[PDB]
């Protein structure tokens, strides 16, 4: 992609495209699909400890940003472009997991219901780090609670996965640029 | 409903009718008597530091453009074109010398003036009086140590006087620390609560912390963590509560400089705050230096709240009686190391942001308490705020305002709602003043 | 709108203004004059049989906790904390000795009493009068053979008197059968209809069955199936209609014990009902034994409906003028074999539950008839309920109430709406009684 | 609000209170004084040409069935059953001799008569007076060259008189071209704007085109494309504006027969229009033949708009103060080759349909200008429509109506809003006439 | 998964996880995807008879439950935990199919529009019954009717499929625990 | 499918079913999935020029219709059944692309956010044209803008793809019959 011609495309997005258009490996796309489907299943049944043990690498950065709305032609205003809804290392994820599992987390009674839909899976090995797997996927996440509360989240996820303990591929980075600026879902207290 | 006569808040602020959290007619009345009358938070110097820098902000349900002028001042204007009423600016922040309407192309300056009209000579000739067509300007814009507030009512007290007795408590952190910066952009989330529900919670509710936030206290290891599940009541002398004439109030939890921050930031923060405190002892005295590094949960009336030291900064933007748009910024001390500022900002969002796990604990509390105010059998019911009543003082030799010398109570609810009722039943500032001439006596009865 | 004067329902209940299904001001007025005044269905003994068992229920737009007391009685309370108004209970059913608020931790007993307040001694001292801080209690709670109803108005007639002439028809199935059980949990679905639309349909609408439910009749093979597509009018003497002073009414379709149940249950049910009928002949007489095994489509005013024998049990919970939350339970006879109870319950949900294929036939009818009540040219239009008018009787030697001796008519619409209008135009029960002193004469005119 | 006294539109239509785009009470008042009183677009002959053909249409918030009768006439009826008020017809178009209600099976004729009632003899006997139970009929239904309008008010002027001075401008394309056809079905999309926002835009807003539609002008290559980004003001004599007594008005852009159509249709259209113009010179004179092939942006008061030559035909169906359902049809000339008609229809939808890229340019303009009318500080603000004021004429020897002899101005806004205010403050047509007896003098002041 | 540690996880959900984490067969996941995509296509075009003939086994149990909201700590209240929105054998499905196809089903004119999105497909053969195929998948189901009525359903489906007549794999059990307690979709009259 | 028996099924839908039930080729389904996932990625990042260059054939017909609601039993009324929301050749798509990229397209500042979810992919080669690939897929398209505007689109897409310049498979026909008659999304200004 030539971003001088394709005026609406960011340098970052153009870089991410190139990663997948190159070496296509069907087997890798299948492995990636299994990995993400199993991760989503663990999350949906709220097996948060199992998710940490089986899906999340010790060196993880788990990040979801909210980007301030700026003019397309803006070039002078240089202040912090985004805030971090999530920007978690492993211990910080563990804190959030303990918070979910605490019997005095009143908001979790009656039990929440989660349903995740993972689509558009793409996978490519890193050029420089032969053990680093880039995975892109989109998620629709449905959360239902308390009879008539229903919140639906939509996002694209840019992941890096790497083999850890026991040769198991685990998440070492997730990056989400959340597409809705003002959340209409009460909060973003879900693991995208 | 006759707002001149209806007792929505009982004497001494001891109770409020539950309908205040659900009644849409009252919400519409609040737009006039609360939001169009009082000081509302706009932005910070640190977000619009250079000429031409601007942000958009809500003031009540209205949207304004807040712009740094060439002369260093700040002016704010309705984000509404003077021609056919289109929204002028569709972004949240930027830098520009003016704003052009996308409908018919009218061009307004950063100073609000109508500067250009397409084909003016051929179309309007000399007949368009552009001098009278400037953007509708917010009458009053003032700063409290970089924090910029606006007010539509030219008759309002100056912002400093409006803060009343609360200013004394804010000054050690806002002024004597060397100054604060606001870290943007804010998180933004809609909750199904009345704006008063989180406003009252931040102004004066320490009682809820151990129970509501039991899981966050247990999981995060913060310094207030002994409170988890009401396992331990803070010792006597652990803190105090205050309130003021114009409704602002706060709780003070002594020494709690690391606030809600998880154990990962506790040692660094407690060292930094303690070190600055030692310097401030010599400048502002021991008590005020201690207040600097003490956790303040404050509401600046009506709908701006904060937790100092934790660094949480909130705007509860009203949408309707059961809908509020929550803006969350981080406050940091300017002289903190940049890496600490960065980690503090992330931690503010981690705990109280859109995915703030502490803030999530409050959701059902705020939302259901608000929504129940619409329910038929609850509209005329009385919400209670009598804890600590009859033990408050005024004019104390050390701590100013109406003060409850205990960490947990409802002193600040009473002052918030006393001011609220005085505004709702008044047609202007003069009437509020008349309704408030015995404000502290009313709060300290029995 | 002046509810004292406005004729919303014409004389003899012959017509109603279409606006009654769409007008939000009237909906708000109904909260006062219908829902806060009349008996509303809560639960059944079979759902809260043991001490400490509780469920939540709606009464109008209010939510209540309905709890089995240690002494075997049932008490009901607003699901609202007496402190700052948070919703106390967030589940639908359970067993507990009390309820603790998740906001500040106040603890209420199953008996509604404020039993504990965290750190009461240190915070409130002796100043909190917990005796006056019990949950807001539903004034009246009574049982009709295990079916538990509540009423906020202490002045209401006893539930039995309120059922009036309808009780005689209900008793063979509700009492003389040995008793019914309610099988939970209910299905719950929101429809975009006024609560009165399904209420009026269940109280007195046999006319719609052959046409509205043509496809369900044809597809399911139930015993009323000859009606499909209006292929056949029921013979003379196939049934009757009744209504009563306080608005409750029903249709009776003789012998239709298998009701809407598909052919798979017909032989089993017709055998079971016939066998019990033979026993009941000797106890309550042939007519009443026959009524036991006859299909009753009934509304207990205002918003509880049922189909006996089919076993469908409905609450039409009001949300706003065009929104209703439909609760669907199954009723079974206690002495039925357990496997039959299970299959009957599934069949009730199959036909009339959230995916009830019969109930689905009614959706557009209920929703559009309701929504049209908001449309400008229809607000002042007249909904007709004149079928069978001038042929109703009162004081019959065999069948009590205002009775139409025909299976299909609008007798029960007329009595429902007569009672509705008397309530809407009245400020209390005494005024309703005064407005109703010639109720049966009005219904039997011409 | 007192609509008899409140000045919503200032003298000469020079300004309007911004609240008119957001106030729900006024929207409800408009249902009575605008939509129930005035002529509203229903359909075209070409959509219901044969006996039994019908369509559904909105008239205000009401829905009607519009049906071709056996005698060749058209009658329209409320889409509401006379029994219990269910919506009769659930489709948008078809052919039938009658309509049967899906609730209880009542059968109505295409002529609105109640023709059959299931089991009438056995149920109603001779007591049902079907003669009085016909569908509620739209009092007035008239045609303007195949375009069918309805009016609920029997007192309205005939449609031709109602069009007033606008009819003269429409006739060359609507009549002298040999006639138009409407190509269905329409696109249908909901926008979050007041119906008046697009109505005012189409009636008189040429000013916005170069700026609002800069990208569409630049990208599509249409004949008005020199306007892109306000790069060029149309020459003097490029067009005119007109308005009329009953509120209808339009802009005229001379010779612009290919309108918004992309370069792919320009040569074909400019040839076709020019060829017909040469023929029409001899029949209706040079000026009127030129008007035929000139681009007219017109609103037929209140909520039907069009762009002739572009072939865009719009209904702005009101839902609430900030919600409008936009219907988009294509108009073509009957004697155009069929393949050209097909491509023209697609091009109308391409530019102004649900995915119309031109129409998309207007979204934020319409929506935000409307929504800002609800905002507290903007409700009492003045929307300006003073461009060209003091240069309008009446009674011109060549161009009838109140006319601004310039392509870009606000003449047609002023006449639209003058008529709007006269209706809003009037209880009937006689009062509108009294309020309008000096209509053109008011518009041509100064 | 250890459900004593992962406090939010039900025994049932833990059992279902184990089924798929074990023997992964890529070919089976592909067969399952085809099976479900073809089923969804037949349903979307409202070929209900074809769906019964080609997709549904004679011994089917087709079940959708709605579970009462109870306290996470509840251990005493023992009454019926759920009701059956659907609990159909083959003949009962056939009744529902005839109801859909009946020309006097007034609600079906004008014709409904269905669009189904099937994701997160997992497949595993039963350990004990070598001819029983376990398939898990999630569905988003969009139903549009009457101009402006739009209802969107979200669910996880636990299926068993088995080869029937002609060797065609057919549904012998579907279980859905519907995640929203109070339906906001007018009804649940769709085949999940 | 016998549409005399399956009363709700259109002849068109029955024809489209037959196309995929026949020769199943797993490799083709995988190629189709990659093709559509890459197309969706280009669109999501608003690389509209790249989409035209890489995904769209010069002979394309890109069509989205809205069908008038008619009685299921209607057989007399014969007038235009549908209108074209889109019915674009390549040059017409290019016009729309230039409109998106124009710096005076005011509605595109601040930048829009798109997220696409592509599911239910089916692929079959044409019987008569061995170089014509039929692909069916469903899309959920999420568009977020201006803080709190959120529009979600749902559709089934009937595509034909053919190898063009450089042997790259490109879209030569897309047909969508949009399932909601009255749009509740402000407009349909998205590429389905
Ligand atoms: C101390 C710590 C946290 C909070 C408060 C006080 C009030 C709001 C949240
Ligand atoms: C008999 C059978 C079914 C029904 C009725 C009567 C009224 C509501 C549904
Ligand atoms: C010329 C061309 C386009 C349009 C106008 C005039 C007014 C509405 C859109
Ligand atoms: S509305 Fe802003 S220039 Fe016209
Ligand atoms: S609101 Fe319940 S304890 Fe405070
Ligand atoms: S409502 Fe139409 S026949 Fe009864
Ligand atoms: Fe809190
Ligand atoms: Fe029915
Ligand atoms: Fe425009």
């Amino acid at each position: 992609i030539n971003i001088q011609e394709d005026k609406l495309v960011s340098a970052h997005d153009a870089e991410e495209i190139l990663r997948f258009f190159n070496c296509h490996d069907s087997a890798l796309q299948q492995e990636a699909t299994t990995l993400l489907t199993q991760e989503a299943h663990l999350l949906d049944i709220q097996a948060y400890r199992a998710w940490l043990e089986h899906c999340v690498g010790s060196e993880v950065q788990y990040q979801v940003i909210s980007r301030e709305l700026r003019a397309a032609s803006e070039r002078r205003y240089k202040l912090n472009e985004a805030m971090n809804v999530y920007n978690e290392n492993f211990q910080q994820l563990k804190v959030r997991v303990e918070h979910q599992l605490d019997p005095q987390n009143w908001g979790n009674s009656p039990k929440l219901r989660f349903t995740r839909f993972i689509t558009n899976v793409q996978a490519a090995m890193d050029v420089n780090d032969k053990e680093l797997l880039h995975i892109r996927s989109n998620v629709i996440l449905h959360r239902a609670r308390r009879g008539n509360q229903v919140d639906v989240f939509y996002a694209a996820r840019e992941d890096k996965w790497k083999r850890g303990e026991g040769g198991v591929r685990k998440l070492v980075q997730r990056f989400v640029d959340y597409p809705e600026r003002i959340l209409q879902t009460h909060n973003l207290m879900v693991f995208l | 409903m006759n707002y001149n006569n209806k007792i929505l808040v009982s004497e001494s602020g001891l109770s409020q009718k539950h309908l205040i959290h659900g009644d849409e007619e009252l919400f519409q009345h609040e737009l006039k008597t609360i939001f169009a009358r009082n000081w509302l938070f706009l932005t910070h110097d640190s977000l619009i530091p250079a000429p031409g820098d601007y942000v958009t902000a809500k003031m009540g349900i209205d949207e304004v453009i807040v712009s740094r002028q060439n002369d260093g001042s700040i002016r704010a204007f309705l984000n509404v074109c003077r021609h056919r009423g289109k929204t002028l600016v569709s972004v949240e922040a930027g830098n520009a010398k003016g704003f052009v309407c996308s409908y018919h192309g009218w061009g307004f300056g950063s100073n609000g003036e109508l500067q250009s009209v397409p084909f003016e000579k051929d179309l309007y000739g000399e007949s368009l009086n552009k001098k009278c067509l400037g953007l509708k300007e917010v009458a009053r814009v003032e700063s409290f140590h970089g924090f910029i507030y606006g007010c539509f009512d030219q008759e309002a007290p100056p912002l400093m006087d409006y803060l009343g007795d609360a200013a004394w408590y804010l000054e050690p952190m806002f002024k004597h620390s060397g100054g604060l910066e606001l870290v943007g952009p804010p998180g933004k989330v809609v909750i199904k609560a009345n704006w008063k529900a989180p406003a009252e919670n931040f102004v004066g509710d320490a009682y809820h912390v151990g129970w509501t936030h039991a899981s966050s206290l247990r999981s995060g290891e913060s310094i207030f963590s002994s409170l988890a599940g009401n396992a331990a009541l803070p010792p006597e002398g652990a803190g105090l509560q205050m309130t003021s004439k114009y409704g602002s109030g706060m709780g003070v939890l002594w020494d709690g400089y690391s606030g809600v921050h998880s154990a990962d930031l506790v040692p660094e923060l407690m060292a930094f705050g303690g070190a600055k405190q030692e310097r401030l002892n010599k400048e502002i005295g021991d008590v005020r230096a201690r207040i600097y590094r003490s956790h303040l949960n404050c509401t600046v009336f009506p709908n701006n709240s904060m937790l100092t030291c934790s660094g949480v900064f909130k705007v509860w933007n009203p949408i309707d009686a059961n809908t509020t748009e929550v803006w969350t910024y981080a406050i940091v001390e300017k002289d903190m190391p940049e890496d600490l500022k960065r980690r503090l900002a992330d931690s503010v969002q981690r705990t109280f942001g859109p995915a703030g796990f502490w803030e999530s604990d409050d959701n059902d509390n705020m939302e259901t308490a608000s929504q129940n105010g619409k329910k038929y059998q609850s509209r005329d019911s009385d919400l209670l705020s009598n804890l600590g009543f009859g033990e408050d003082v005024y004019g104390d030799a050390v701590y100013p305002g109406v003060v409850g010398k205990s960490a947990i109570g409802e002193t600040s609810y009473r002052g918030f709602y006393r001011a609220y009722q005085a505004h709702v039943s008044s047609s202007n500032w003069a009437e509020f003043e008349h309704a408030s001439s015995t404000w502290h006596t009313e709060l300290t009865k029995t």
